[PDB]
């Protein structure tokens, strides 16, 4: 290393070369990659000279290697390329690079961007969005794959979000990415989409507005749950908006989708399944039918009543939203009961937290005073203290928070 | 009402081998 240090900050530029790739081989050895040993040497500052502009551009790419596997270490290490400002000669290297320049940099800005919120605004308020938005009118797949990966990093990460007038100007880009053939393409770019439509209603209409949402519905049945993960969170994402902004989604089929995806073998997809399906059912009446009529009722029944507790809470959202459309569609609750879940609804309350337990008496109240209303034209009432629903109901009296007493207070002295 | 079910920021690097 000492003379590989020596080498490095020689003006014979041969030998510049001869050490910076040399460096590069060592901080890519295929394990144990002595990067603190090379921050030590101090030799950063000098790899970043090699990154400016009138340098040889072999000597840019080796350094921008260089640099970049420094950064793809631990946060201290990471910090130390940003520290030397390397961040802006990234950027720079952007517009007057080769494509393997250029692929590099965007790799390295990857990096610094997947570090930290803090490294990711960076990256952002140094303008970077705009050079590498040009850079996906490549016909090169691998720099166009690893500026996908980049762009999802800059996208990515809540508390703080990233600033929304920026990252939404890759919204054009990212419709077009995902009719990509490459699957890692295919994969960020979906992620990135699913980070920018978690947000408000102006998000979510932006992502909508570039027409987004009718590929993402089919992307679910693409054949890899890497892609499904990612195009389901969006996809949840939106509909999480008011009822014009789902009914985009649901006019994109999405409804025959999530029936596909209620069996699928990942527990986390069948999660995520319910969660959409439960956003559907809280909108109005007409998109609480078209859940009903996709038919998704049995297998969300099945799922409240069997699945890993995670996915039932999202199963019980559904079903008791669903419920909700009561009041208005009274058919709504007979076909609700009559697929049997009032029994996977009562034994949840025993086990649930107190959110669930306010989800799961709503939904039993709906049913209620349902069955209430078919009286004075209750069975409903009967079926729960069958169900061992009415002693349940009663024991969330004992509860100490107290919208759940005052709610279960009024079930019992009400119906029974 | 809608309803969202952990702001968690894992490093998301990749090292060229």
């Amino acid at each position: 290393l000492p003379q590989m240090t020596q080498q490095l900050n020689s003006d014979d530029m041969q030998e510049q070369l001869s050490a910076t790739v040399k460096f590069r081989q060592i901080l890519s050895r295929e394990h144990r990659p002595p990067i603190d040993v090379v921050i030590q040497a101090g030799v950063v500052p000098r790899l970043v000279e090699f990154m400016r502009e009138n340098q040889p551009e072999m000597l840019q790419l080796e350094a921008a290697w260089a640099l970049t596997n420094i950064a793809s270490g631990t946060s201290a290490q990471t910090k130390v390329v940003v520290d030397a400002d390397a961040v802006p000669l990234f950027i720079q290297l952007l517009y007057t690079g080769s494509v393997e320049v250029k692929e590099q940099a965007i790799w390295a800005l990857g990096n610094v961007a997947g570090d930290s919120t803090d490294y990711r605004d960076y990256v952002l308020q140094c303008n970077a969005m705009e050079p590498i938005l040009g850079l996906f009118n490549s016909n090169k797949p691998s720099l166009i794959r690893t500026a996908t990966w980049t762009l999802s990093n800059l996208c990515r990460g809540k508390k703080p979000q990233p600033d929304w007038s920026v990252v939404s100007q890759a919204l054009p880009t990212l419709a077009k990415l995902i009719y990509s053939m490459d699957t890692e393409t295919l994969v960020d770019a979906c992620w990135a989409i699913s980070y920018l439509s978690d947000g408000p209603q102006e998000a979510i209409q932006a992502v909508i507005d570039v027409r987004i949402p009718k590929r993402l519905v089919e992307l679910l049945s693409h054949e890899s749950t890497l892609v499904q993960t990612p195009a389901l969170r969006a996809v949840g994402n939106i509909v999480t908006g008011n009822d014009l902004q789902t009914q985009v989604v649901i006019n994109a089929g999405v409804l025959p989708a999530l029936r596909l995806l209620l069996s699928s073998p990942k527990e986390n997809i069948k999660k995520e399944a319910c969660w959409t399906i439960s956003n559907i059912t809280a909108g109005n009446t007409e998109q609480i039918q078209a859940v009903i009529d996709a038919n998704l009722i049995p297998p969300l029944v099945k799922l409240l009543e069997v699945a890993e507790y995670k996915t039932k809470k999202e199963a019980c959202w559904a079903i008791s939203n669903a419920s909700s459309g009561g009041l208005q569609r009274p058919d709504i609750i007979r076909y609700l009961v009559s697929q049997g879940c009032i029994k996977p609804l009562c034994d949840l309350l025993e086990i649930a937290d107190n959110r669930i337990i306010e989800v799961t008496l709503d939904a039993l109240e709906n049913i209620l005073k349902m069955g209430e209303a078919d009286k004075e034209a209750n069975e409903n009432a009967d079926f729960i203290e069958k169900a061992g629903g009415m002693e349940k109901i009663f024991n969330c009296q004992q509860n100490e928070n107290d919208k759940i007493y005052e709610k279960a207070y009024k079930i019992i002295e009400t119906y029974f | 009402r809608k309803h969202k079910f952990s702001t968690w920021a894992l490093p998301n690097k990749r090292r060229r081998i």
